[PDB]
């Protein structure tokens, strides 16, 4: 319940709108709705990067409900993503 | 048989007249013994006395940081450049790196090349690290192949031109064999100092100075060995 | 004020593999995403230094964003499909 | 049984006679040490003396700067050329490069061998660098077989042969042959030392070891009589 | 237009009939008649592969209309023929 | 006296990824092979080291024959699906 | 004729009701009845094992009729043992 | 005057996956291409030695061009049916 997940982006880099793309479609055609998403331009307002201290784009998810994790990439390999989706049990 | 004078302090002597002509030069070493700066005081010296018009190609370094190389030793090359001196062709790489959806053919290059020598009348082209391009394109493949073409270019043209590529002595010959007669310079390390020196393996199909001696800089490279 | 640009190296085949697949792509996704410009840079490549190009063939886009330049035969359909874009 | 001159000064005395005949003899040395020389003035040295026509095999080298080579030593070889004895063989590799759609059988290399040879009545055959096709074809399979079938129809024309191959190592997948010269460059102190070592000849008389050399017109070498 | 492509063999060989017959099919099933062929012998008539100092078998193509080229080998891998096969555009 | 029991890790994806994979095992090959237990080790781990378990998701059986246990994601269904069995 | 195969597992391993699992199956649905078997538990009575040498579980088969050979392992590579069944000529 | 002969090794499973797979390429292909030898050189390596055979099984063809030996299991099926041919 109250399920959350956040993802930084670098702007309409190719691999990131790659990532986007693949990723809307994954997280609206499989569950239409379990949680709605915060996207982050890190390239002009990166200090929520640097508070968040993260490191790499595209970088993606959140850490609550428990536990703390979460997953970088394309995302083009929908397995792994679909592998890392949590919840349900 | 062919050559053609260098007058770099005291290398040409060695070669008892200098590098070969219309054919392919190949100048390998560690890291650190100044391969670029050989390009660049030989091209130099070409333009300045014989007025052999000159191309500098660069992969690694980017222009502004090869002029504000070049100056240290007193040579000021931009203002002069606009004389119609040596025309750097830029070759660093794009930062944001590239993508890749096929194999390329580096025809945009080498012709770049030949238009900047038919434009600059060049009789004499330099060529910085293409062991960087081999590192640039990670297809380790085609590059052999397109390197090829260009010397084999070069060779046609009758330009002169030389190569520059990255443990010394042991097993040397870089990554890329693909060249004609081949200068190695290194530097040893012994005890705790260190010993800048030229080995000549062997000029092709021309007269060659008969082993290895140490060097050092200055404005341009010195070492005067053979006396008498 | 659509733009798109592209470099070849005359009719080397990698080059009209490029370009058939590249034209394909132009009416099989989006008819009109943007014109064309193609370069035979053996006869005109101040152009192509003027373009800084290294290599063939290399397919460039500048205006809408980004500043972009992808080379190669363009056969890897998947990532230069996934090239395309805009959205903004 | 048998034996071939060279007539190089003072290798011929180093193989107790000259290169084997009817058999293929290997020349190795690492990249800069004059293997292609030896080739050359091999057959240079069989076509003077001899009247002995030769194929010179070259992938390697350009033809033309082959002979732009020669004429350092004073040697016109396209006036032997159009005198119909020597023939240098281009199998230099196309500039332009290859591409590959499939498994290779070598066989228009060897066929263009032995037309050169039965069109010539060559005696005499040089092959600088196989190691070249080993930086072209990127296949270490096939050119086992093809080398191998080449030595071998060569000798079935039982004309002398000699490959060169590219410190004190091996020979770099080049595969074992019947006779075999690793002329060597050694790098000592800060000088450096251009020795030939002899390493076999099967079944016939041989000199003990390594000798040291260097080049005038021709190679030169330093023996031991007396 | 006055497309040309010439094709080098040994004999026959296996590797090079394996060649001529997965060759003469694509060349007349895609297109029929782009252009006829010419096949050497190069066992029986080598001097012309001297003269044109072509190396290997099977060595396929040719090099006019524009550019010098071309392909050698198996000729099995259609997709390689079918990517270097030039013309149209 | 059907027994066979389970070893997770809060909720690490691994082994929720091992969970669903297992009951469905459970739920579409036999309904009742042997009943379950799942633990948490994070707050009951002395339990853990009675089973002196060291990586998780831990899966094991002791009786029908023989005492067993494997270890993972339980991704691999093949050998897991190979790693069920009876018959004695 | 009289056609004989003769095997070696250990008790109800894994590995080796996997091999028997597949291999029954494999041994009666191809061909109902090439030849009925003998399965060997080493864990309870190994000194067959040993009279036989045998060295590995599972090992499976029989070197009679000719010639002698035989071949071991999980056995759910079907190719490899159809590959060497032997019979038929 | 059709011939065709082959090498094998008494009944080694190799020799008889090439007997099997060879005798139906013979009644799949062509019926017909060229009768047909086979010898368990066993007790007869004479045959084999005359042949001067180093490898089973061995089959091998002599006219219709050209003279001719290929190795193995003969499982490869592609590269055997591509060694079959005639034509001339
Ligand atoms: N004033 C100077 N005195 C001594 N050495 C210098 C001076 N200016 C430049 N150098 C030398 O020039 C070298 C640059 O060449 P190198 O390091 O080999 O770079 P590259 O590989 O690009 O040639 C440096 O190693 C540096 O020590
Ligand atoms: N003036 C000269 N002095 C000495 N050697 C020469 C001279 N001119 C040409 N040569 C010879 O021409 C040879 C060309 O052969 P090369 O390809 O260098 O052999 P390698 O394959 O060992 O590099 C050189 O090795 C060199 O010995």
């Amino acid at each position: 319940k109250t399920a959350v997940l956040k993802l930084y982006v670098a702007g309409n880099t190719p691999n990131s709108v790659r990532a986007l793309k693949t990723l809307n479609n994954i997280l609206e055609k499989e569950f239409k709705g379990v949680y709605a998403l915060k996207v982050i331009d890190v390239l002009k307002n990166p200090q929520l990067a640097e508070e968040d201290k993260i490191l790499a784009t595209p970088t993606l998810a959140k850490v609550l409900p428990p536990p703390v994790r979460r997953i970088i990439g394309d995302l083009s390999n929908r397995e792994k993503v679909l592998a890392g989706l949590d919840l349900l049990a | 048989v062919k050559k053609i004078p260098t007058m770099i302090e005291g290398f040409d002597d060695i070669s008892h007249g200098g590098l070969p002509q219309g054919r392919t030069t190949l100048v390998s070493g560690t890291s650190g013994t100044g391969k670029t700066l050989f390009a660049v005081q030989f091209l130099y010296n070409g333009i300045t006395i014989f007025n052999e018009p000159g191309i500098f190609v660069t992969f690694e370094e980017s222009p502004q940081d090869i002029i504000k190389n070049a100056l240290s030793f007193g040579w000021n090359l931009q203002s002069l450049i606009d004389q119609g001196k040596l025309f750097i062709l830029d070759a660093s790489p794009d930062p944001d790196g590239q993508e890749v959806a096929g194999d390329f053919d580096l025809s945009a290059l080498i012709e770049r090349i030949q238009y900047a020598i038919r434009k600059y009348k060049a009789t004499r082209v330099s060529i910085d690290s293409v062991t960087a391009v081999f590192q640039q394109y990670d297809a380790a493949s085609v590059v052999r192949r397109e390197i090829f073409r260009l010397a084999f270019r070069l060779k046609q043209l009758g330009v002169t031109t030389i190569m520059t590529t990255e443990g010394p002595v042991a097993r040397f010959g870089v990554e890329e064999f693909v060249s004609d007669n081949v200068v190695i310079l290194r530097n040893v390390l012994e005890g705790e100092r260190r010993r800048r020196t030229v080995e000549i393996l062997k000029l092709r199909g021309t007269t060659h100075m008969k082993g290895e001696y140490p060097f050092t800089i200055n404005n341009g490279i010195n070492i005067f060995p053979l006396g008498a």
